[PDB]
C-alpha cells in the first residue's frame, strides 16, 4: 500500500533520514512511475507534498536506483512547472528551488515550509483508501541486481569521499 | 613599451615577417595544396629522402623558436578576417611541419630496424632525436597558443575555434594513419599520400595483414604525443556534437557548419574506429614489450596511459552517445578483427595480472569499455559469438569446458549470458539453448575428470566465482530445465559409482565439488538465495579478494599449512551460507522429483552409501608422503558426503 | 547572461559586443531620463 510507502518520510519528519529508510523509498518511487504522473485533482496535493519531502530527504545525503528516482522527480517537477494547476500543494518557485537543490548541495528548502508540507501530508486523503493520513528483501535485492545488470554506471569518467559522491550525484 | 610597439603598427610587420620565411614556405605551400586537393601529403619518402629532409633540422629548430617567440608578443588582438586567415595559415603550417618531422623520424627508425647494425649510439643521432622532440613540442605549443588566442578574442568566436579544432584534428588523424600504415620493409624497399593508399587497399581483395607480425615497429614518443593531442581535439568535437547526409564541413576557418558535418568530414577523410583500435593495440603491445624487457621512450607508463585514454574516449564519447547517426556509424563500423584484437588484449591482461597503478587504471578502462560495449546493444550476435570463441569459452564449443575462467573473461561471459537470459525471460522465449549447452558441457567435463581420478592444479579447475555464476544461471531456468539437470546429475552419480574399486585409490576432489553442487541443488532447488545475488554482483559485475562461504574447518588446515598469511587462491569453498548449519530443511520439490519416474532412488541411495569409501586405499607402501592438498581433499569430501547422507530420507 | 554568451562555443565575440551595446544603450538612456527629472515644474505639469 501507499501508507507503508509514506511511513519512512513521516518517521523522519522528526529526525534525520535513516540510511535504512532510503532503498525502500527509492523502490516506492520507481514502482509508482506508471501512477505518479497521471492523476485527478483530489489526490494531487498529497502527491505534491510527498514528492517535496522525498526530494528534500534524498538531497540531504545503489547509485543507479537513486539516479532513476531523481530523474523521476525531476520529470514530475518539470511537467508541473509547465501546466501548473491551481491545486498544487507546492507552488512554482518551490519547484524551481527544489530542482536547483537536486542539482546542488541542498540549501534551498527551509523548515518553515516542510512543517506545512507534513501538515498537509497528514491532512491529505490516501489514493487507495478514503482514510486520510491524520519476502521484501529478496525482491528489492533482485530489482537492484537487474538494474545493475542492465546498465553500467560510469563511474570514473566524470573524474574526500563525500565530495566525489556528491560530484557523481550532481553529474547523474 | 607595448604602447610604443602597437603604436608603430609592429603587429602587422611581425606577422608579415613570420609568414614569408625561407624555410616554412615549403610547409605552407604543401598545406595549401593538401587543403585544396582534400588529400593529405607527407613526403619523407624513402630512407634516403628522409636523410635528405634531415640534416637541415637545425634551421627548422631556430625558425620554430623565433616564430614561437614572435607569437608570444601581444601582436594578435585585431583579428580581422584577413588577419584570422593569416594566423591560421601560419599555425597550421607549423603543425604540418611538426607532423612531417615526426613522420621522418618514424621512417628513419623503421629503416634502422630493417638492417641489424650493432654500432654504438653516436652523438649525431642523439642530437637528431633531441632536435625532433624539440621541434614537435614547439609546434604543439604554437598550435595551442594560437587556438587560445582565437578562442578568447573579441572578434573571433566559437565557430572559428571549432573550425580551428577541426583542421588540427584532421591533420593529426591523417598523420597518425600514415605513420601507422608504414610497412616494415615491403613498401619501404619497393618505394626506392592517403588517397593512393586507400585506393590500393580497396583494390586488393585481402586487406593488409597487420596481425601479430613485427610490422608495427614504428610508433614512438612522438606518435604518443600526436595521438594525445588528436584525442583531445576529438573529445572536444564529440562533446560539442552530443548537445540530412549533407556535404562534409568545409576546411576553412570562416566556414559555417554543424558538429555532425565536421564529424562526418573527419569520418570521410579516414575510417576512425579502425585507426583508434589500431593505436590502442599497438600502444598496449609496446608497453607490455617494454615492461617485459625491463624486468620517456624507456618508460612504459606513457604508452599505457595513451591506450587507457583512447579506450576511455571510445567509451564516453561513442558508446554512451545519444545521437542516432553516431550509433549507426558505430554499428556499421565494428568488425570481427576488432573482436579478435580485444580478445588478445583481454588474454594478455588476465595472464599478466596486477602489476602497477597504471596497470590498475588500464584494467579499469578495459573493464568499462568491455561492459559498455556488451550492454548497449550495438554489436550483432555473431560478433558476440566471435568474441566468445576467440576467448575460448564459446557456449557451442565441442571441446571440454575450461573449468577455470580468468576474472575479465568470466565477467564478460557472465554479463552476456545473464543479458540473454533476462531478455528471453522477459519476452517469454523458452530456455536459451546456450545455457543448456554450457551446463551439459560443464557436467560432461566434470564427469570425465571424476572418472579419470585427476587432481587439477590450483589455477586449473573451478574457481568459486565460476561456480557462483553457473548456479545463478541455473536458478533462472524453467522447472523443466531444472528437473532435467537434476535427473542428469542423478544419472552421473549412479553411473560413476559402478567402478568403486578404481575409485578406492583415487583422490576425490572432483567428486567433492560434484557432491557440493548436488547438496546446493537439494537445498535450494526452487528459489535463489540473496547472498548469491550479492556475491555475483560484487565479484563479477562490480568494477575492479572475492567473497564466498568457504568451509571454516577445512580452510583452517589449509591456511595453517600455508602459514604465511596469504591464502590468495581459495580451493576449499562452500556455496551455501553457514546460517543453514542449524537442523537443513530439504526442499519439497526436490524430493518430489526424487520420488518419481526418470530417477531410480534405491540404487541412488545405494551409490551414495557405497561412495563413502572413495579414498580408503590412498594412504596405502611406497613410502611416499601425503601432501596437504590430498589430506584436505579427503577430509573435505568426507564432510560433504556425511552432510548430504544425513538429509536424504532412507 | 553576458558571461554565458561570451564563453559559449556557438556565440562569439560579435554577439557579446552587440549584447554590451544594447545594455549600454538602455543604461545611458535611463541615466539621461533620471537626470533630466524636473523638481516640480515638469512633474506637476505632467499631472
Amino acid at each position: 500500500g501507499w501508507e507503508v510507502a509514506v511511513r519512512p518520510l513521516l518517521s523522519a519528519s522528526y529526525s534525520a533520514f535513516e540510511m535504512k529508510e532510503l532503498p525502500q523509498l527509492v523502490a516506492s518511487v520507481i514502482e509508482s512511475e506508471s501512477e505518479i504522473l497521471h492523476h485527478e485533482k483530489q489526490y494531487e496535493p498529497f502527491y505534491s507534498s510527498f514528492v517535496a519531502l522525498s526530494t528534500h530527504y534524498i538531497t540531504t545525503v545503489q547509485l543507479q536506483s537513486v539516479a532513476a528516482a531523481c530523474k523521476v522527480l525531476i520529470e514530475f517537477s518539470l511537467l508541473r512547472l509547465e501546466n501548473p494547476d491551481e491545486a498544487c500543494a507546492v507552488s512554482q518557485k518551490h519547484l524551481i528551488l527544489l530542482i536547483k537543490g537536486l542539482c546542488t548541495g541542498c540549501s534551498r528548502l527551509d523548515r518553515t515550509e516542510i512543517i506545512t508540507f507534513t501538515a498537509m501530508m497528514k491532512s491529505a486523503k490516501l489514493p487507495q483508501t478514503v482514510k486520510t493520513l491524520s519476502e521484501l528483501r529478496q525482491k528489492e535485492v533482485q530489482m537492484n541486481f537487474l538494474n545493475q545488470l542492465t546498465s553500467v554506471f560510469n563511474p570514473r569518467t566524470v573524474a574526500a569521499s563525500a565530495i566525489k559522491t556528491k560530484n557523481v550525484f550532481i553529474a547523474q | 613599451n607595448v604602447a610604443s610597439l602597437q603604436e608603430l603598427g609592429g603587429s602587422e610587420k611581425l606577422l608579415r615577417v613570420c609568414l614569408n620565411l625561407p624555410y616554412f614556405l615549403r610547409y605552407i605551400n604543401r598545406f595549401q595544396d593538401a587543403v585544396l586537393a582534400n588529400s593529405f601529403f607527407i613526403m619523407p619518402a624513402t630512407v634516403a629522402d628522409a636523410t635528405a629532409v634531415r640534416n637541415g633540422f637545425h634551421s627548422l629548430v631556430i625558425d620554430v623558436t623565433m616564430a614561437l617567440d614572435t607569437l608570444s608578443l601581444p601582436v594578435l588582438e585585431p583579428l580581422n578576417p584577413s588577419r584570422l586567415q593569416d594566423v591560421t595559415v601560419l599555425s597550421l603550417s607549423c603543425l604540418y611541419a611538426g607532423v612531417s618531422v615526426a613522420t621522418c623520424m618514424a621512417i628513419l627508425h623503421v629503416g634502422s630496424a630493417q638492417q641489424v647494425r650493432t654500432g654504438s649510439t653516436s652523438s649525431k643521432e642523439d642530437d637528431y632525436e633531441s632536435d625532433a622532440a624539440t621541434i614537435v613540442q614547439k609546434c604543439l605549443e604554437i598550435y595551442d597558443m594560437i587556438g587560445q588566442a582565437i578562442s578568447s578574442s573579441r572578434r573571433a568566436g566559437g565557430e572559428h575555434y571549432q573550425n580551428f579544432q577541426l583542421l588540427g584534428a584532421w591533420c593529426l588523424l591523417n598523420s597518425l594513419f600514415l605513420i601507422l600504415n608504414l610497412s616494415p620493409t615491403a613498401l619501404a624497399d619497393k618505394g626506392k599520400r592517403v588517397r593512393d593508399i586507400l585506393s590500393r587497399t580497396k583494390e586488393g581483395v585481402g586487406s593488409p595483414k597487420l596481425g601479430p607480425g613485427k610490422g608495427h615497429q614504428g610508433f614512438g614518443v612522438l606518435s604518443v604525443i600526436l595521438a594525445n593531442h588528436a584525442i583531445k581535439l576529438l573529445t572536444s568535437l564529440f562533446q560539442d556534437l552530443q548537445v540530412t547526409d549533407g556535404p562534409p564541413a568545409a576546411l576553412s576557418i570562416m566556414a559555417q557548419s554543424t558538429s555532425i558535418q565536421r564529424i562526418q568530414r573527419l569520418i570521410d577523410s579516414v575510417p576512425l574506429m579502425n585507426l583508434l583500435l589500431t593505436l590502442l593495440s599497438t600502444s598496449y603491445r609496446k608497453a607490455c614489450v617494454l615492461q617485459r624487457q625491463r624486468k620517456s621512450r624507456k618508460d612504459p607508463e606513457l604508452f599505457l596511459g595513451l591506450a587507457s585514454n583512447i579506450l576511455n574516449f571510445i567509451t564516453s564519447s561513442m558508446l554512451n552517445s545519444r545521437n542516432n547517426f553516431i550509433r549507426n556509424y558505430l554499428s556499421v563500423s565494428l568488425s570481427e578483427h576488432h573482436m579478435a584484437t580485444l580478445a588478445s588484449i583481454i588474454k594478455e591482461v588476465d595472464k599478466d595480472g596486477l602489476k602497477g597503478s597504471s596497470d590498475e587504471e588500464f584494467a579499469a578502462a578495459l573493464y568499462h569499455f568491455n561492459h559498455s560495449l556488451v550492454t548497449s546493444d550495438l554489436q550483432s550476435p555473431n560478433l558476440q559469438n566471435t568474441l566468445l570463441q576467440q576467448l575460448g569459452v564459446a557456449p557451442f564449443s565441442e571441446g571440454p569446458w575450461p573449468l577455470y575462467i580468468h576474472p575479465q573473461s568470466l565477467s564478460v561471459l557472465s554479463r552476456l549470458l545473464l543479458i540473454w537470459q533476462h531478455k528471453a525471460s522477459a519476452q517469454g522465449d523458452p530456455d536459451v539453448p546456450e545455457c543448456l549447452k554450457v551446463w551439459d558441457r560443464f557436467l560432461s567435463t566434470m564427469k570425465q575428470n571424476a572418472l579419470q581420478g585427476v587432481v587439477p592444479s590450483e589455477t586449473e579447475d573451478l574457481n568459486v566465482e565460476h561456480l557462483q555464476m553457473l548456479l545463478l544461471i541455473f536458478h533462472n531456468f524453467t522447472e523443466t530445465g531444472r528437473r532435467a539437470i537434476l535427473s542428469l546429475f542423478v544419472q552421473i552419480i549412479q553411473e560413476l559409482s559402478v567402478n568403486m574399486d578404481a575409485q578406492m585409490r583415487f583422490v576425490p576432489l572432483i567428486l567433492a565439488r560434484l557432491l557440493l553442487i548436488f547438496d546446493y541443488l537439494l537445498h535450494q532447488y526452487s528459489k535463489a538465495p540473496v547472498y548469491l545475488f550479492e556475491q555475483v554482483q560484487h565479484n563479477l559485475l562490480s568494477p575492479p579478494t572475492p567473497l564466498y562461504h568457504g568451509f571454516k574447518e577445512v580452510e583452517e588446515n589449509w591456511s595453517k599449512h600455508f602459514s604465511s598469511d596469504a591464502v590468495p587462491h581459495p580451493r576449499f569453498y562452500c556455496v551455501l551460507s553457514p546460517e543453514a548449519s542449524e537442523d537443513n530443511r530439504l526442499d519439497s520439490v526436490a524430493c518430489d522429483v526424487l520420488f518419481s519416474k526418470l530417477v531410480k532412488y534405491d540404487e541412488l541411495y545405494a551409490a551414495l552409501t557405497a561412495l563413502l569409501a572413495a579414498g580408503s586405499q590412498l594412504d596405502t607402501k611406497e613410502n611416499k608422503n601425503v601432501t596437504a592438498l590430498e589430506a584436505c581433499a579427503l577430509q573435505y569430501y568426507f564432510l560433504i558426503l556425511w552432510r548430504i547422507l544425513g538429509i536424504l530420507p532412507p
